[PDB]
DNA sequence: AAAAAAA
DNA sequence: AAAAAA
């Protein structure tokens, strides 16, 4: 699967959602 | 009551699929929509063939496709629709010839064909529009297996030229990353990627989405939203008394274009490239715009496909 | 008591607008130096075609716009601005003939042709002034689509090329970008994207900036800055006795953990005070005190 | 989140 | 500020 989340709504881009910390 | 745009779309619909074109269905419409730009677009059987400048394995397939019957009366299209014996009338009629342009048919003068050509346009804008709804309406439960990193998923959705020439500023795809790459005119549009486009139910019908729809969570999603995107974002509905499968917008987001975060260095200050990375990414907020006044949510941090597949499970 | 400058500038507006012409709008004033300035550079309809060294697509273009009518007396330009029956003539007498050089003035000797040489470069100078100034008052809450990084955003205004031509240290855009790719002497004029360009409505009379002087927010911030400037340029206006969306200036900008710490230095009415930047340009900024 | 260009 | 001059 893909962990990707992409910029928008003037959020900031995850890479990976799990690595996230 | 319609303007030109979804007259035209409607009155198309109509001659080409009969009493079998569903007009509440978006997964129809998106099939109308979807056979109605290949016929306009030329990409059916028996079509002219695209040989302008074509290389000669193209003209192969340009020549197969006109040599290739083309579509019989009564055949299946998508799931539930259905061609008319008239079809062939109206592409005949209403599609203008291959290679035409508006500069040739203002020249002609005939208001007619100019009429023709209008119509033709906005038809084709109006089918890429439902397209690019359907795209991410797609991948809210599929991914696509092209984007594998950030890279990729910024040129999303991938559509073919014609679409990207229709609406260039919310088709992403091969088009959309030449047109980055190379010279920006006055002219360069930037791909919109979560641009608010109406379900197509609501888009054929001239409705805007607004707060109170009665629409499904995926619908809405696709509406404002793409598969990868963040999935705070399903805070804009709320299910309806009962649960049952539609629910209610509660509000929409801000800022959904034109998001820029550039300070340039200027009276001795120095230039940043982004101001929120100038830092926990999770506490990042969007603003959702509702009826009551905007309130700032937290980000999820996780994908809106992710989200619909725990929330399925 | 005008500068030959501005005197010129007022002269053709009134000569090809009428009383149409307001002087205290910057939105008309904007509009009346797009048309002048299109104007002498042969690019309204029915003029001189640029078919020197035009390729097939560009000389179609030439031709058919010199073939299209010209504008006519009436016309609407812009949304305050109506053309009169004496714009012809300002146009045949004042506009010098398409690619008419200085060199062929001079060597002529005709002083009438020399002034009119002159004042039809003037004009250009000023149009050019007022079209740089409104470009920052469209950035200020409208970006290009062009500008998505540093690299592309510092090369703003894109204007097109007899903009830099007769302003090549205020206007940016692709010809400056190749200036700064090619050869540089003397003659190259570095761009100064925060250079103070008086509004128009100043401007066009000679009033220089100063403090004291009644402005609205977006004026001087576009007068001083663009929108992907530092936000904190907006502590250079201070509203009024009920706002109103009218202020006055407070202090001029000079040089027109410890990033966000840097400060700018403000010209006030006692003296230079050092002030800590915002962080956040001013696009983003008037975005999101606008409610 | 109008219209005119137009692999 | 004068000069130059896709």
């Amino acid at each position: 699967s893909c962990f990707l989340v992409v910029a928008s709504h003037g959020l900031s881009a995850i890479a990976d959602s799990r690595i996230e910390g | 009551e319609l303007p030109r745009n979804l007259e035209v779309f409607n009155e198309a619909c109509g001659h080409v699929f009969g009493s079998s074109f569903n007009r509440e269905d978006n997964s129809v419409i998106s099939d109308a929509a979807a056979f109605l730009f290949k016929m306009h677009t030329h990409s059916l059987d028996g079509q002219e063939a695209k040989v302008l400048r074509a290389s000669e394995k193209k003209r192969e397939r340009e020549n197969a496709k006109k040599s290739r019957k083309a579509p019989e009366a009564g055949m299946r299209v998508g799931r539930s629709l259905i061609l008319t014996s008239r079809w062939t009338e109206y592409c005949a009629t209403c599609v203008p010839a291959l290679g035409s342009k508006m500069k040739v048919i203002k020249a002609s003068g005939d208001a007619a064909m100019i009429q023709m050509m209008k119509d033709h346009n906005s038809l084709l804008r109006v089918c890429v529009r439902i397209e690019v709804w359907k795209a991410r309406y797609v991948s809210l439960v599929a991914l696509d297996e092209r984007i594998q990193t950030l890279e990729d998923a910024q040129w999303f959705p991938y559509l073919s030229g014609d679409s990207y020439r229709a609406c260039p500023g919310l088709v992403g795809g091969y088009f959309a990353k030449k047109a980055a790459a190379g010279e920006r005119g006055k002219n360069y549009k930037k791909l919109n990627q979560t641009a608010i486009i109406p379900p197509p139910r609501f888009l054929i019908i001239g409705h805007r989405l607004q707060i109170g729809d009665q629409v499904t969570l995926r619908e809405l999603l696709a509406s404002i939203a793409w598969g990868l995107c963040d999935g705070v974002l399903a805070e804009c509905w709320s299910p309806s008394q009962g649960d049952g499968s539609i629910g209610v917008v509660v509000g929409l987001p801000l800022q959904a274009t034109g998001s820029c975060f550039l300070v340039v260095a200027s009276h001795g200050l120095s230039a940043i490239a982004d101001s929120r990375i100038e830092t926990n990414l999770l506490e990042e907020c969007i603003a959702i715009q509702k009826q009551d006044g905007v309130i700032k949510c937290k980000r999820s941090g996780k994908s809106l496909y992710h989200c619909l597949k725990e929330t399925a499970g």
